[PDB]
DNA sequence: ATACAACCTACTACCTC
RNA sequence: UGAGGUAGUAGGUUGUAU
């Protein structure tokens, strides 16, 4: 018989200084933080893809309703939410002929097919960036289904250096040109016209059309320079960092690459949220621990970035990771850390099998419920029933994060509150919240793109080039 | 008289006034504002006076630091007070406190006796208060679905939890009893000490040379006849309470290694007991699961919970998985699975179709069904009224009731 | 290379939002 | 890859003794 504490829901800062808990309920009521004048959209693909994208873009401008608006707030139209124009009259179209699509798509090797076809899609974007006088905010790459299906590492044809994945390769080959692009699937925008067996859609978007419009609009607004929202209760000079280890695969020897994300608040009360890139490499197979030199370089770069943005050194530095730091790592970290800076290394995992079932209800346990095992270990339910939207973030019984303060000493309640607050900064989607801290998720997103290529030297820090 | 009049400092309160006016128009209220409805090339003061006198039913005042002592705002307030006196309506003028820098003691004499609506903390809460007051006062409004959606969105934006006691059922089975001592049997050769160390009738393991057992040496006489002639020493004999409390030490064996060996022994005993119970076994990538057959229950309705069923033409069965652990306290984590068999005693070779069937079946179960099935399976596994035992003569006791959790917050469906 | 526990990642296939 | 979640399937590392 043990007691669960409850952590109050964090709030995000929308326009007019107003606060809210749901991004959809704050954007529809108050608006985005900063305003831009419009989105000049570039499109690449076949004329059918351009037609589909134009149809969706004209469809977005009107309000779209869901089956139940309480769980799914309606989309009031792009202009009525983001106060900027995203029309089909600003589209700059580039044609990829279906003849040239089928010239590379039927190569026997997946690697060569994906490389050639990514290059075909990429050259036009680069040429229109350098050799054309238009100004394009976001490049919307509409990708058919045949390309998408046969552009995976394990994909095979139906009996007649870089990664084999189309998306990661595509995003990695633009990193030296800093072009924010959004990859779309024709089924995403034209789900009604795509059927499999009996005239029914493969993807049933009928009940969730408003949510799809919300997610697409938020992603496009963020990619074009917008600031849809920001955290309100972010603390003082304490800065958060998040590390993720990835397998570089058969690029150059079995290697592991560590990529980071960083988050804090500047003197202007805004939110700084970027990545630490140039992945730090451990050559030992199966070893997800950074060597002392690599860890020293990583912490030095993070502290230098913080001091350049702020003007002094952070009071406290939190380091989220999915692994456990050994003592050599922390010795290397402390040899760079100044005296006034206090380091906490927190490990977040989602593999401990603890499910809490409500005794009588048909719904699941509340989100934000925490079970402090002890002063250095706790369980947090970042996925659970939300009274506001009256539906849990997961259909089944949710699994909680096991948050353990691996290194250093700090208040576990403050760690839990900071993690729950960090779960609200997912600019890649328009949701209430997600079950993972956004630092680790965005570090994973950065790493999956960085490890897809070998020619990257100085990757950009902004997330719109990766997400 | 349907108009709603909003007074403000014209170039300083533009943002809030426009926001509030557009919102109020959104829910079907007719609003008159000088920044949206005042015509060009018109006598604006006469028009404002005529609107206040003959058109407005409510008078909302944007009370801020700029509009506190603005002459036009004061003239509008005076005319509104005269109209309110004529109308015999006490709630005609409704100030809206939107500025924090304006103290509640520095307000002007015109609204010093009226209670404002707090917009400083939250604009949406202030709008909720305005809408509640309007509904109470029955302000005229002509609406259809969009207005209701916006009204519900404004009213439901502040929904939160209530202070209610809640009880949750977990999947952790707490271990109640432990063997008195941990026995290290120096068996020496003992005919390779039964090098299989996995087909023995009791859980056994070799740390350096001593078999780690909670039982006696003569309990292994059948599998190891040499242990019949082995001198009964079984030295060290660490008491379980001391080792489990992190007190045992010294270079013979580390504390963490001792705990890991205890966990291994518990897992081996759990597997042996489960195989003793005659339960069907399923091999997985990271663990093993146990599921009953169709004829194990009559008729698969233990405590009216059901453990076997038909999806379309295949027979789904609930399956259990156990994992003994010591952190934070000695417990057994229990995991749930669903396994599909085409016939009475068979299995489906393709793991892909098995996974697809499991995902299709688990989409319509919910926490109540999951918990009831888990509790029924555990209670079936229980050999007694309130506990079941794992055989180490020595034995350990684990309760059949999963440990509860308590919370001070909940919701109201 | 064998046995275990205690951690780690890459890869699909469904489900709903 | 519009986005989250839940599962399953493979592989590996450290430690403890042969
Ligand atoms: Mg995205």
């Amino acid at each position: 018989m043990k007691e669960l504490i409850y952590i109050e829901e964090p709030k995000i800062l929308f326009a007019h200084g107003q606060k809210c808990t749901d991004a959809r309920d704050g954007l529809a009521l108050f608006g985005p933080l900063n305003n831009l004048y419009g989105i000049k959209s570039g499109v690449i693909g076949t004329k059918q893809g351009l037609k589909i994208f134009r149809d969706y873009l004209d469809h977005i401008q009107k309000p779209i309703y869901n089956s139940n608006s309480i769980t799914r707030p309606m989309f009031p139209g792009f202009e009525a939410v983001f106060d900027c124009k995203w029309e089909s009259t600003g589209i700059t179209f580039k044609e990829v002929t279906n003849e040239d699509i089928g010239k590379f798509l039927y190569n026997s090797s997946t690697h060569k097919r994906t490389y050639d076809l990514v290059s075909l899609f990429i050259d036009k974007i680069i040429s229109a960036n350098k050799n054309e006088d238009e100004n394009v905010d976001v490049w919307f790459v509409i990708v058919p289904d045949e390309i998408y299906k046969y552009c995976r590492p394990n994909s095979v044809l139906p009996k007649e250096n870089y990664d084999a994945q189309f998306h990661d390769q595509f995003k990695a080959r633009l990193l030296k040109h800093t072009i924010p692009t959004q990859i779309f699937r024709e089924s995403t925008l034209a789900w009604r016209d795509f059927k499999n067996a009996f005239g029914l859609p493969i993807r049933d978007f009928s009940k969730i059309e408003g949510h799809l419009a919300w997610t697409i609009s938020t992603a496009a607004f963020y990619k074009a320079g917008g600031k849809p929202w920001k955290l309100s209760d972010v603390r003082n000079g304490v800065c958060y960092l998040g590390l993720v280890y990835k397998k570089v695969e058969k690029s150059k020897n079995p290697r592991n690459a560590c990529c980071a994300a960083q988050m804090f608040l500047d003197n202007g009360d805004g939110t700084v949220f970027k990545g630490e890139v140039g992945p730090w490499y451990n050559p030992k197979n199966g070893q997800y621990h950074l060597e002392p030199k690599e860890a020293k370089a990583l912490l030095s770069q993070s502290l230098q970035s913080y001091k350049e943005q702020i003007g002094e050194y952070p009071k406290e530095v939190f380091i989220h990771a999915k692994t456990r730091f050994n003592h050599q790592e922390w010795d290397a970290f402390l040899e760079v850390t100044p005296k006034e800076t206090n380091l906490v290394g927190v490990t977040i995992s989602k593999t401990k099998p603890l499910k809490l079932y409500k005794t009588e209800g048909d719904y699941t346990i509340l989100r934000g419920n925490a079970y402090v095992v002890n002063e250095r270990s706790a369980f947090l339910w970042t996925v659970g029933y939300v009274p506001k939207i009256q539906t849990a973030l997961s259909m089944e019984v949710p699994n909680p994060l096991f948050i353990e303060i691996n290194k250093g000493e700090a208040d576990i309640k403050q760690v839990l509150k900071d993690i729950l607050s960090l779960t609200k900064l997912n600019y890649n989607a328009c949701i209430f919240a997600d079950g993972e801290p956004v630092t680790l998720r965005f570090a994973d997103k950065i790493g999956e793109i960085l490890t897809a290529s070998t020619d990257i030297k100085t990757p950009p820090l902004a997330f719109k080039y990766y997400i | 008289r349907n108009k709603i009049f909003i007074s403000h400092a014209t170039p300083d309160d533009n943002d809030f006034t426009r926001w509030l006016a557009l919102k109020l128009i959104g829910l079907g209220y007719e609003v008159w504002c000088d920044i949206l409805f005042l015509d060009k090339g018109v006598d604006f003061w006469s028009n404002i006076e005529k609107v206040i006198r003959e058109d407005t039913c409510k008078f909302l005042l944007v009370s801020s630091s700029y509009s506190n002592q603005r002459e036009g705002v004061l003239k509008e307030l005076a005319v509104a007070a005269k109209v309110k006196k004529q109308l015999k309506d006490d709630k005609f003028i409704i100030p809206l406190a939107i500025d924090e820098q304006l103290s509640y003691d520095d307000i002007n004499i015109d609204i010093v006796r009226l209670n404002a609506i707090d917009f400083k903390m939250s604009w949406a809460r202030g709008l909720k208060d305005i809408l509640e007051a309007f509904e109470k006062q029955k302000v005229p409004k002509e609406v259809a679905s969009k207005s209701n959606l916006l009204y519900q969105q404004i009213f439901l934006h502040d929904k939160s939890v209530i202070e209610k006691e809640e009880i949750y059922d977990s999947n952790w089975l707490s271990i109640l009893s432990f063997p008195e001592e941990l026995r290290f049997h120096e068996y020496n050769w003992m005919l390779p000490k039964r090098f299989d160390v996995r087909e023995l009738t009791f859980p056994a393991v070799r740390y350096k040379n001593y078999l780690c057992t909670f039982a006696w040496a003569y309990d292994f006489t059948y599998h190891l006849p040499k242990t019949e002639t082995y001198h009964k020493s079984k030295t060290i004999r660490i008491p379980t309470e001391e080792i489990l409390s992190g007190s045992y030490d010294s270079n013979f064996i580390r504390n963490a290694e001792c705990k890991r060996l205890i966990v291994q022994l518990l897992n081996k005993a759990f597997e042996l007991r489960m195989k003793d119970k005659e339960v069907q076994e399923y091999e997985m990538s990271n663990k093993t699961a146990y599921w009953l057959e169709k004829g194990k229950l009559e008729k698969d309705k233990f405590e009216k919970t059901m453990l076997v069923g038909k999806q379309k033409d295949k027979n789904w069965h609930f399956a259990i998985s156990g994992a003994s652990k010591l952190y934070p306290f000695p417990v057994l984590m229990i995991s749930s699975h669903i396994f599909f068999t085409a016939d009475g005693k068979k299995l489906i070779d393709s793991s892909s179709v098995q996974h697809s069937s499991r995902r299709r079946q688990g989409k319509n179960w919910w926490n109540n069904t999951w918990r009831t099935k888990l509790l029924a399976f555990i209670k079936y596994l229980s050999d007694d009224d309130t506990s079941f035992y794992l055989e180490m003569e020595e034995k350990v006791f684990v309760s059949n009731e999963p440990v509860k959790f308590k919370g001070n917050v909940s919701y109201n469906i």
